[PDB]
């Protein structure tokens, strides 16, 4: 059974080159036409181009200038090279058979000039430390980190219900994420509640009691 | 001129068991060279129908395609629980190949008002010279919702960033976080901060606010 | 099945070959004519162990599998027998894939020799399709 897998640098700087590799297993890279497809934010798909069984290629005109698709028959892989990238080339990249019957898991490539940066973790508590209804929601703001991802837990994982952790957004080149946690008023502040944030890229993990 | 594929509706909420039809329109005739893909959250796209109506061995029979030229339709006979997500059409009639904007198939459920909570900047952030105001709008339905921020009675748009979760696997509702970021100086120049939510569940907006003039 | 010219023209149009990657209907009809005379069951043995199958004589060395050809590549991932059906679905899908390579219809020598650079519209000119 044929299978595909994308691999390559997850981060590329503006003006530089983006390189990705698609490894074909189960069959030969010479046994089909293969393509590169990208998905921009907002569910926008772009068919970048494809390389035939012969080695010839077709490139999307919007890219015809920066793109090149090549293959290596002894290794059973084909590649994607995209020059002079800009933040607009940030997307999820997938390799697939021309027939669309087989696809790789896809790999995200982010174009940014940002350097690794640990997040600042801020507690989100009700104004005046007051509580109203029979329940109360607290939060955690994870601001200014790079690159993704960060892992956020509540009370070292001991508090897992009533949690909403939102997708990070890009703010001034850096990522920001927030998480809310809802508990009964009889739970807080009686029992301590702490936000745990880990950022593997910066070798950091911080705890913030609310 | 690259062929443009227009899909409608952009989104569609249904109850499992019901049937649905998804439209894909091409800016130019493409005969039967239109293919249908499904893509569930965090998963790669999957080919469902090829060449407008050809079945793919291994794809559930509830999925079928019809149409020709510039008008195509993907039909799902009685949508099932695992069928929700995105559906895209793609033409291979002319290079470059192009995709439609996609249609989102979501789960229909009873309307629910959002639970709104507002939060002032933390002392820690203020010490660093920053000031973010956070507003959570949780577990509501439908997804359509508008959030308006007001500072001292004036609508404020700059400095606002929003984030939405996908339809909740637990109860099929939606949740959203809206954050207003200012500098410590801007923040300290005003008094009332308000997060206003307008949702189908009520003709009057839900209002959450706080004043710096107090605790 | 041996198609009538117009009958096949309509069929190929139905199967979306007209204007497929810049090739008008006539091109395909002409090619079918010279390759097999519109016969879906046509077959031809080659010097190597390969065989050409169907209305468009697709070779088992690269495009389809017949379980008996040395060095088969089966690019269309289809059994060659599928290319002999009275239903042209399989032959069309494979054709569309062959023409999707850099050399398009030039894959069919007969098309180059008796169709390429000719008034191919003549082939459909007259049919009520």
């Amino acid at each position: 059974e044929v299978q595909l897998q994308e691999s390559g640098p997850s981060l590329v700087k503006p003006s530089q080159t983006l390189s990705l590799t698609c490894s074909v297993t189960g069959d030969s890279v010479t046994s089909d036409l293969w393509s590169w497809i990208r998905k921009f934010p907002g569910n926008k798909l772009e068919y970048m181009g494809y390389i035939s069984y012969s080695g010839s290629t077709y490139y999307h005109p919007s890219l015809k200038s920066r793109i090149s698709i090549t293959r290596d028959t002894s290794k059973n892989q084909y590649y994607l090279q995209l020059n002079s990238v800009t933040t607009e080339d940030t997307a999820t990249y997938y390799c697939a058979s021309w027939g669309g019957d087989v696809w790789g898991a896809g790999t995200t490539v982010t174009v940014s000039s940002a350097k690794t940066t640990a997040p600042s973790v801020y507690p989100l508590a009700p104004v005046c430390g007051d509580t109203t209804g029979s329940s109360v929601t607290l939060g955690c703001l994870v601001k200014g980190y790079f690159p993704e991802p960060v892992t956020l837990t509540w009370n070292s994982g001991s508090l897992s219900s009533g949690v909403h952790t939102f997708p990070a957004v890009l703010q001034s080149d850096l990522y920001t994420l927030s998480s809310s946690v809802t508990v009964t008023s009889s739970t807080w502040p009686s029992q301590s509640i702490t936000c745990n944030v880990a950022h593997p890229a910066s070798s950091t993990k911080v705890d913030k009691k609310i | 001129m690259d062929i443009v594929l227009t899909q409608s509706p952009a989104t569609l909420s249904v109850t499992p068991g019901d049937s649905v039809s998804l439209s894909c329109r091409a800016s130019q005739s493409i005969s039967n060279n239109l293919h249908w893909y499904q893509q569930k959250s965090h998963e790669s796209p999957r080919l469902l129908i090829k060449y407008a109506s050809q079945s793919i061995s291994g794809i559930p029979s509830r999925f079928s395609g019809s149409g020709s030229g510039t008008d195509f339709t993907l039909s799902i006979n009685s949508v099932e629980t695992e069928d929700f997500g995105m559906y895209f059409c793609q033409q291979s009639n002319s290079w470059p190949y192009t995709f439609g904007g996609g249609t989102k198939l979501e789960i229909k459920r009873a309307d629910a008002a959002p639970t709104v909570s507002i939060f002032p900047p933390s002392s820690e952030q203020l010490t660093s010279g920053g000031a973010s105001v956070v507003c959570f709008l949780n577990n509501f339905y439908p997804k359509d919702i508008n959030v308006k921020w007001k500072i001292d009675g004036s609508e404020r748009q700059n400095g606002v960033l929003n984030s939405w979760t996908d339809q909740d696997s637990k109860d099929s509702t939606y949740s959203m976080s809206s954050t207003l970021t200012l500098t410590k100086d801007e923040y300290e120049r005003h008094n009332s901060y308000t997060c206003e939510a307008t949702h189908k569940t009520s003709t009057s907006p839900i209002v959450k606010s706080f004043n710096r003039n107090e605790c | 099945k041996v198609f009538g010219r117009c009958e096949l023209a309509a069929a190929m149009k139905r199967h979306g070959l007209d204007n497929y990657r810049g090739y008008s209907l006539g091109n395909w009809v002409c090619a079918a004519k010279f390759e097999s005379n519109f016969n879906t069951q046509a077959t031809n043995r080659n010097t190597d162990g390969s065989t050409d199958y169907g209305i468009l004589q697709i070779n088992s060395r690269w495009w389809c599998n017949d379980g008996r050809t040395p060095g088969s590549r089966n690019l269309c991932n289809i059994p060659c027998s599928a290319l002999l059906s009275s239903d042209i679905t399989a032959s069309v899908n494979c054709a569309k894939k062959i023409v999707s390579d850099g050399n398009g219809m030039n894959a069919w020598v007969a098309w180059r020799n008796r169709c390429k650079g000719t008034d191919v519209q003549a082939w459909i000119r007259g049919c009520r399709l």
